[PDB]
Parts: C-alpha cells; structure tokens; sequence
C-alpha cells in the first residue's frame, strides 16, 4: 500500500 | 497547437467524453487546448485539466517505478546490455516533458491571471508537478527542482490559511504538502503537518452541510491512513 | 521504420520490460520494428507481437463501444452537436489503423513465410483483426470486412483440424470463430462450433501431462462459460 | 459480463 495523494488515478 | 481551429465548448464536451472513454491523453490534451483559448477556467474545467494530467502522469509515474527497479536489481551476482537504461530514460524523458507541458501552461498565463483563493491555491498543481521532476531527478537540478516545488506548496498554504476555511477540500488536499516533507527528508514536518491539518478541520466540522462533510472527510480519512502508515 | 536502427534482440529485450510497465504501445512499437527486421518469429515472439497488440486495440475497442453508446442516446427526447460523432470517429479512425497495421505485418511477410502448423495457425490474428475492423464498419464494405474475416478462420481451422490435436491450445483459441459466428449472425453455428470443439478435447485430456492439462483446461473453460451465456 | 475472446488484455 502507497500513501495518499491528491488526486487519484481513475 | 493542435487544437487551436476547434471551439472551446467543443474542446471541454470533448475532454469529459474523454473522461467516461478512459482516454486521458485525450482530454490532456482537449484541455491543454482549452487552456490555449487563453479564458480563466472555471472550477469544474478547472477539475477536468488536473484529472487528465493526473492519470497520464500517473501511469508514466508507475511504469518509471517498474522500470527503475529492474534497472537497481540489474547492477547489484546479476548477469549484465543498456536496454533497461535506455528504455527507462525514455520513459523519464517522456514523463519529464508532461511535466514541464503542465508547468508551462499554469506559466502562460493560468497563476498570473488567477485572483480568487481557491482558483490561485494551481500552485498546489505547480508543487505536485515540481514534485513528480523531483521523483526522477539525481543530478545538479534536484536541489532546484525541491525548492521550486516547496516554494509553490509554500505560497498555496500562506493563501490557504489566510482565506480558506480549515475543512476546505483545497485547502485539505494542498495539506500532497505533508507527502513532499518522501521529497525533502522531512518526516516529521509530514507528520506535525498532517496531525494539525486533521484535527483543525475535524473541529470546523460542526459548520458543514451533509454534502460537504462527506467531502472533507473523504480527504481527512486520506490524512488518517498517511499518519497511521508513518507512525 | 522508427526501430529500424535498433537491434533486433534489443526490441524483443524492450518489448517485454514495457509488458512489465504495461506501456502496451511502447510494446507493440518493438514488436512492430521485430517483426520488420524480415526474420521469421519465434512462439515466444509471437505471443509478444499478439499480447501486445491484443492491448492497445482492446482499449481502443472499450473506449469506442463507450462513445458510440452515448452517440445512440444522443439521437433517441433527446437535446441535441457534432462533438460526440468527431471524437467516436477520430477514435475509431484510430482503431482502424491499428488493424491496418497489424494487418499489413501479417500480410508482408509472416503468413506467406509460415510453414509450421503452429505460426501458420497468423490466420487466427488475421481473423481477429479484420473482426475488429467488422465491428465498426457500416458502409459498402461491411459484407467484405465479414468474409475477409470468416475465410481467415476458415483457413486456420482447416490446418488446425489436419494438423495439430484436439486440446491444443492454439486450436482451442482459434476454436474466437465462435464468437464471429455476434458479428455472422449465426448463432447456432456459433454454439455448435463450440460445444464439439469442447467434447472433443475433452476426450483428448487423457493424453496431456499436468502442465498441459492446465493449460488446454484453461481455454475450455472459456468455451464452457460462453456456451452457459448462450444456452 | 462480456462472452470471452483469445486473449484478455492486461
Ligand atoms: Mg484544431
Ligand atoms: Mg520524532
Ligand atoms: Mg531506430
Ligand atoms: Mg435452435
């Protein structure tokens, strides 16, 4: 799992 | 250039068929035109710009990944050819340039001509795109590329906090900041960052609507798991 | 004629790391540049040239059955311009090269230089492709498109029955002529074909060792899921 | 659910 970030990818 | 003969309602019905299609190019590329047209944009075209780039940027994000590892495992006992460089080069090369189409359309003239916070707090754009040349960058301009990126997401928080309420989703998002602190070797200015920007909106949710509750708590719960993941 | 100065294991090298990457255009670019350097093609090869390919027009495909859709509604009540008809058109104009591309690969040099049941089995591709072609076409040539198609497996089943066993997972696959048969309206065609194909190969599992059962296993269960969507 | 095809995309 990755952290957040805005946006996302669809 | 390309789309410079085609109408700018044209180009933005385009862009969201583009959308629901998946064909992100596309719409980079309807919205780089309309951008072109020279108008302000509007919060929703706004939206439709950055959700094109994002996705573009993105798989050239991921594929970069993909290859830069299979390169670190092919010069640590491994049976040796510069194809894996060569490839993964282009790849950046090609990413690098996204980048620099992106930096060059909020420059000519997106942040300039933005008066309104939430229109001016494109910077969080320039910093995120300042921050994917970061990702890639090893030599006498990465010091350089960091700055121009935190010096953006700097200036969008000095706004931000002046003229935007603390649950506002802009300003929620913009706090991509914290993720920069993975950048700049700054784990703790990530984390005090995040830890504060959360429990600041989490107080001003008394003042919201049903609708925009679920808004900023969407971006909040992305705050939540950054924390929990680096704590 | 763009990889005509790389190296032809070069690009079979390349092709594959952009499988990794997913960068399914990249992929098809060194299998088109293989495939032009005149050598004749491996299996392995093969299956890096289809995969590829199979990709990028699959997307091509998913994007154009959205737009076309939203182009139905849009001539049903319903408010009225010409932007959903461009950009389906572009698009399938788009697809359309792609076909003719692989197409023209096919056609100059692989098919007339197959000579093993195995890559001559290159029909199939050409059946697929000119299938695609057939799912969009609408005009004068629609009835050629089909035939151009349906004489392509013909030729491949011929060879396939003569030369290569019942489970063999090439046959199988080939055994796609059965979906043709929702562009040929020939449904029962479509089931008979299918149903023998699979009681035929499962008289034939007695044969295989484990790793081929799994294998043969695989694509007769795509025969019995359609078959289940059929009857 | 679609009827499938050889191959599948990634
Ligand atoms: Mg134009
Ligand atoms: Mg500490
Ligand atoms: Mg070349
Ligand atoms: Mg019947």
């Amino acid at each position: 799992p990755r952290r957040n970030t805005l946006p996302a990818m669809d | 250039g390309a789309m410079g003969s085609m109408e700018r309602a044209s180009l933005i019905q385009k862009a969201k068929l583009a959308e629901q299609a998946e064909r992100y190019e596309d719409m980079a590329a309807f919205m780089k035109g309309a951008v072109e047209k020279g108008e302000e944009l509007s919060c929703e075209e706004r939206n439709l710009l950055s959700v094109a780039y994002k996705n573009v940027v993105g798989g050239q994000r991921a594929a970069w990944r993909v290859l830069s590892s299979i390169e670190q495992k092919s010069n640590e006992g491994s049976e040796e050819g510069p194809e894996v460089r060569e490839y993964r080069e282009k790849v950046e090369t090609e990413l690098q340039g996204v980048c620099d189409t992106v930096l060059g359309l909020l420059d000519s003239h997106l942040i300039k001509e933005a008066g309104d916070a939430e229109s001016r707090v494109y910077l969080k754009m320039k910093g995120d795109y300042y921050r994917y040349l970061a990702e890639v960058a090893t030599g006498d301009d990465k010091k350089r590329i960091i700055d121009s990126a935190r010096s953006a997401y700097q200036e969008a928080m000095d706004i931000s906090k002046k003229e935007m309420p603390p649950t506002n989703p802009i300003r929620l998002g913009l706090a991509n900041f914290s993720v920069f602190h993975e950048i700049a070797n700054s784990p703790e200015e990530a984390i005090s960052l995040a830890k504060t920007t959360f429990d600041e909106a989490m107080a001003d949710l008394h003042t919201l609507s049903e609708d925009s509750y679920k808004d900023s708590t969407l971006i909040m719960q992305l705050l939540r798991d950054n924390l929990t993941l680096w704590t």
